[PDB]
């Protein structure tokens, strides 16, 4: 699993999410508070890994981005905002026997902003 | 009316007596003799290919569908009769021929495989001046030139 | 020494002795199209290799009437390599006239290579899905073998037996039936076939199973019958 | 129009329509056909086989011209369910559990190759088997239904999951769709028929289906459902092992009201009854059935060997001539009564063996009128001195029209009754005529 | 009896009389092909009924 | 891909041809390189050819078909060498891998369904 930051944008409010890796491709996001299932991505393949990239939108708006990876090496990048629509699918380069997938460079799951400016 | 054969010799329309031959069901039955068959049809214009590279020509033009330029004029050879039946193997090349000038009228059907079967089947008899053995030797060298020109070779 | 004995078909013959062998006359003496073996009596025979091609798998096999004779015509269909297609051309002579059909080149090559020596095959470098494009080229033929590894055999055969076969002339065909359904017994495969034919005009005389030259192979032997 | 079936074997059977007999049995190149769908043009004809295979048959020729166009890329697992996107993929449901696109567009490098594959979610007791797949054209999206009971979109263009449902408590036989695409409705083992939708403007804008509602409205399985709407039109046939068919609105599906048709409706009989020797027979397939009422009594049971069904039969006013009309052929009994039961003779008449009967009816105990399959009309006499020709009866000829063309059988002789002399005929298109015998 | 009028329809309505090494098996009629689609396959659509009557469906 | 490439597999097919090669590599059932899966052609060792369709030029592998036919092979063609090499765990790209023949292999299941879909291509 891992932790993200979701803003609703039905009030701009930003709370969090627990993503939790699943089979049959899926990946079910939880509210952290309530616990409630806000939704589910489905990758096709066996889904090896995630993380969760950020894109700032405005000023205090900003949308999260799922990248999923199979074994393959097929990549998913679904937007939480949108009902966790895909944007985009590519492939991986070379690519086989994939185990992890990471961003860096900006917000990451591992080092979180402090504020919504800071994303 | 009118049925156009390809050979290997060279192109040959056939003048059938009856232009109601092509819609007529009865060629099976008609066209068994080889008698009946010479009887029936009769050599308006035989035009052969006089070098082997024009055969060659020929023959990819009719690979590719497209009428040749000495094909079109064999066809520009047309009787004075107006809206003649032409009878065509090939449906494209049918329509390669609709498509060029014609007043002769052009009809390409599975009725007329009959009529090309006997044709095919009684060629020598019915073409003058050439041999059984005249005729599979030119379809020999033009088999082994449609083959080293479709190939590099 | 050994024995020459006339098999039934006409021009296939036995070699008899210490080793046992199909044979058939050499058009073209001191010389093997491929790697077989000439056994000289004189006249030179070159031996047929069962295994390696289908048409006298058939003949091992019994088949009742070949429908190719020394006088007759051939439409040979699938004609990879020449390697069968010589054997037919020793089995016509002189004077019949095997047309090869091919569409691969690489086959090709050797195919006009074998063809350049043996003055009665004819090699066709085209398509056979498409009879109306070598229509220059044949003229009637007497039977029709095909041994194309196609699905719809039966349409292939159907196009070329109407345009260029004779009335009463043979068809001869080899199915094999993994080219087709392949997940129920050939059997199945073989009758659904033979149906094909049967609803093309093709009436078929015979079926034989090419055990154990082929794995769920067979030789159909049919009579066109255009009325 | 063209009418193509599959029934459980290798064969596409193309239909005279005119005739109600099949035109052309063309034989796909491989397998056991499981499904059948055509393209938008409706040019090509694609079939799903028990091998894996899917095979394109061009039909553009014309009626009673199929041909074989291509073999897509195989696979190991049975195609159960296709469905096109315009001319351009075909998509198919499989027996391994997923959902396969293959590009079916000419002049491209992709042509036949397998583009997708998306796997459902199986079942943990047993397999999975995608039954359905429907393609919708306004959101870009395939609709799937599987034995799980899960209805799944797809975005077509990723090949990814939208949105998964789990409405059914058993097998998804079968999907339909509206005509803009606003509404979705699945049916199958579950024997309740179910309504997603996307009717408002904000699940339009998000793309969100919305499980509306459900219908319990079959007795047993729902096999097949279709829809239509129009100007006057609007609705949802449905049917299956009830063997009733069931006409919901498909605007109003929740609400609206709903019809269930007879399960027999007999427009054409398997009944007759024979006044003066007190007699009710009965066909079914190969069998005919006799019963004397006075109390009621089987005398006889008659059973054909041709596989044909029965599709007509007669028997004289004085009870002893029967005959039994199939399209293929027709045959004449003489029944005579020994004891309870009858013995039966079946009489050799030339002309009725080789006759296909669509209408027979009897003037006496002697001579027969027979409407033929090919429309053609004429008398026999059946006992006579010899085999002499029958008797053929002059028709009018009823003129073509725009109508005539389209649906082929109208311009044909539908109704056939005869009193005395006199006779009366009734095409398909509303033409009486009388015919003075 | 019964079984010997089974027997008996049987041998009459066998197609396929084997001599030997050899099978002699009959072509069939040209009016049935004709007049009828062909026969369905019986066991391959005999599965989908199988999984529809499957015991896992609780079906009563 | 080159269209000379046939039969190129889809991903799912490239999926289980990686995973069985991966699983020959461990168990050191696999020759590596083009040359080596012609001399386990000749030599009659190989269960099937897999060659990647994005050499270049195609015709360092283009012998191999030929060899295939002639002693009734099957092979098939995946599209990045650089996931073949991975799959068959060295540090350079692979052109062509050989899937050699043992009975008492821990593999044989694998290799032989993936063998018959594979041949169902060549079908």
């Amino acid at each position: 699993f891992k932790v993200a930051h979701l803003q609703n944008s039905q009030t701009n409010s930003v709370h969090g999410i627990v993503l939790l890796q699943g089979n049959n491709g899926w990946i079910n996001i939880l509210h952290s508070t309530s616990g409630l299932w806000l939704m589910g991505c489905k990758i096709e393949g066996v889904i090896t890994d995630f993380c969760i990239d950020y894109q700032p939108i405005s000023r205090g708006k900003f949308r999260t981005i799922l990248i999923a990876v199979n074994a393959y090496g097929e990549v998913w990048e679904f937007d939480l905002n949108k009902n966790g629509h895909v944007i985009r699918r590519w492939k991986d380069q070379g690519g086989v026997g994939i185990t992890k997938i990471q961003v860096g460079g900006g917000t990451t799951t591992t080092c979180p902003a402090l504020q919504i400016s800071k994303i | 009316a009118y049925v156009l054969t390809e050979t290997s010799a060279g192109y040959a329309l056939l003048k059938a007596s009856d232009k109601k031959i092509y819609k007529s069901s009865s060629l099976i039955q008609d066209l068994d003799s080889s008698d009946k068959v010479l009887k029936e049809f009769k050599i308006a214009a035989f035009s052969k290919f006089n070098s082997a590279a024009n055969a060659l020509e020929e023959a990819n033009s009719i690979i590719e569908g497209k009428v040749s330029s000495q094909l079109e004029k064999l066809l520009e050879e047309i009787k004075k009769d107006k809206k003649s039946t032409l009878i065509v193997s090939e449906t494209k090349l049918a329509n390669a021929i609709n498509k060029l000038g014609l007043n002769f009228n052009v009809v390409s059907d599975a009725v007329t495989l009959d009529i090309y079967r006997a044709i095919k089947e009684y060629l020598p008899e019915l073409l003058p001046g050439m041999s059984d053995n005249d005729l599979s030797k030119m379809s020999l060298g033009l088999a082994h030139s449609i083959g080293r020109h479709k190939l590099k070779f | 020494k050994v024995v020459i004995e006339p098999h039934r078909h006409a021009g296939v013959y036995i070699a008899r002795g210490k080793e046992d062998l199909l044979v058939t006359k050499n058009m073209a003496p001191g010389e093997s199209v491929y790697g077989e073996k000439r056994i000289s009596v004189k006249v030179e025979y070159r031996v047929w290799n069962p295994f390696r091609s289908k048409l006298a798998a058939g003949i091992m096999g019994g088949l009742d009437e070949l429908f190719i004779a020394p006088g007759k015509k051939v439409l040979y269909l699938g004609a990879a390599s020449g390697t069968s297609v010589s054997h037919v051309s020793d089995v016509v002579g002189p004077e019949g006239v095997v047309y090869a059909v091919e569409f691969s080149h690489r086959p090709g090559r050797e195919l006009i290579s074998m063809a350049k020596k043996r003055p009665n095959i004819i090699p066709i470098i085209e398509d056979a899905r498409h009879p109306q494009k070598y229509r220059m080229l044949i003229g009637m033929v007497d039977c029709v073998f095909a041994d194309v590894a196609q699905p719809d055999q039966a349409r292939i055969i159907a196009l070329n037996s109407h345009m260029f076969l004779k009335d009463q002339g043979g068809v001869v065909i080899s199915i094999k039936a993994n080219c087709i359904d392949s997940t129920v017994d050939a059997e199945t495969v073989f009758a659904r076939e033979v149906q094909k034919l049967r609803e093309e005009r093709i009436k078929p005389l015979e079926q034989l199973t090419l055990e154990p030259y082929e794995r769920d192979h067979c030789i159909v032997v049919g009579r066109y019958m255009r009325s | 129009l063209r009418l193509f079936s599959i029934g459980g074997s290798t064969v596409v059977t193309e239909w005279d329509l005119a005739t109600g007999l099949p035109l052309r049995n063309y034989d796909c190149n491989s397998g056991v056909i499981w499904s059948i769908s055509i393209n938008d043009s409706q040019d090509k004809l694609s079939v799903g086989c028990d091998n894996g295979t899917v095979v394109l048959i061009d039909i553009s020729g014309g009626p009673g011209v199929l041909e074989h166009d291509t073999i897509l890329m195989r696979q190991e697992a049975r195609v159960l369910t296709l469905a096109w996107k315009k001319d351009d993929f075909v998509i198919g449901g499989c027996s391994d559990g997923r959902i396969r696109i293959w590009s079916a567009q000419k002049n491209d490098e992709n042509m036949g190759r397998l583009l997708h594959t998306m796997k459902v979610d199986k079942a943990k007791k047993e397999s999975t088997l995608v039954w359905s797949v429907i393609y919708l054209p306004r959101t870009d999206q395939i609709a799937s239904g599987d034995s799980t009971g899960s209805i799944k979109f797809w975005d077509f263009q990723f090949a990814t999951l939208n949105q998964s449902f789990k409405a059914h408590d058993a097998d998804v036989l079968c999907l339909t769709t509206d005509t803009d695409n606003n509404y979705v409705f699945s049916a199958g083992v579950d024997r309740k028929i179910f309504q997603f939708s996307q009717n408002t403007n904000k699940s339009q804008k998000n793309n969100r289906w919305v499980n509306s509602s459900n219908r319990l409205l079959h007795g047993n399985d729902i096999r097949a459902i279709c829809a239509y709407q129009s100007k006057g039109a609007d609705f949802l046939v449905s049917g299956g092992v009830e063997k009733t068919l069931v006409i919901n609105s498909l605007t109003s599906f929740s609400n609206g009201n709903y019809r269930k048709m007879p399960t027999v409706e007999p427009y054409s009989k398997n009944v007759l009854v024979n006044k003066e020797q007190r007699l009710v027979v009965s066909w079914s397939e190969s069998t005919v059935k006799i019963w004397t009422m006075g109390n009621y009594k089987l005398v006889c049971k008659l059973t054909l060997k041709d596989d044909q069904n029965i599709s007509t039969c007669s028997l004289s006013p004085d009870g002893q001539v029967l005959v039994v009309g199939r399209p293929s052929t027709t045959k004449v009994f003489h029944l005579q009564p020994v004891g309870n039961k009858l013995k039966v003779t079946k009489l050799d008449n030339d002309l009725l063996l080789r006759t296909s009967t669509k209408l027979v009816k009897f003037i006496d105990n002697s001579k027969i009128v027979i409407c033929s399959c090919e429309d053609d009309v004429f008398i026999v006499d059946l006992e006579s001195e010899e085999d002499e020709k029958p008797q053929e009866v002059e028709l009018l000829e009823v003129t073509s029209t725009k109508s005539s063309i389209k649906v082929p059988y109208i311009n044909r002789i539908n109704h056939l009754e005869v009193d005395q002399n006199i006779a009366v005929i009734s095409r398909g298109c509303g033409v009486v005529d009388i015919l003075d015998l | 009896i019964k079984t010997k009028k089974r027997k008996t329809l049987k041998n009459l309505r066998k197609d396929s009389v084997k001599r030997g090494k050899f099978r002699v098996q009959l072509l069939s009629t040209t009016q049935d092909s004709k007049t009828l689609p062909p026969k369905k396959e019986s066991s391959i659509i005999r599965s989908k009924d199988r999984w529809l009557n499957r015991k896992a469906l609780n079906k009563g | 891909p080159n269209p000379k490439a046939f039969p190129l597999a889809d991903a799912a097919l490239t999926q289980q041809i990686l995973d069985v090669v991966q699983q020959a590599a461990n168990l050191r059932q696999l020759k590596k390189g083009a040359n080596e899966a012609t001399k386990t052609l000749n030599r009659g060792i190989s269960e099937f050819i897999i060659m990647a369709a994005d050499c270049e030029p195609i015709e360092i592998l283009l012998h191999l078909p030929l060899l295939c036919e002639d002693k009734n092979v099957p092979y098939v063609f995946v599209p990045s060498r650089v996931a073949l090499g991975r799959a068959c765990g060295v540090s350079r790209p692979v052109i062509a891998a050989s899937i050699t023949t043992n009975d008492a292999s821990a593999i044989k299941t694998q290799i032989y369904a993936v063998k018959d879909k594979i041949e169902t291509l060549l079908i």
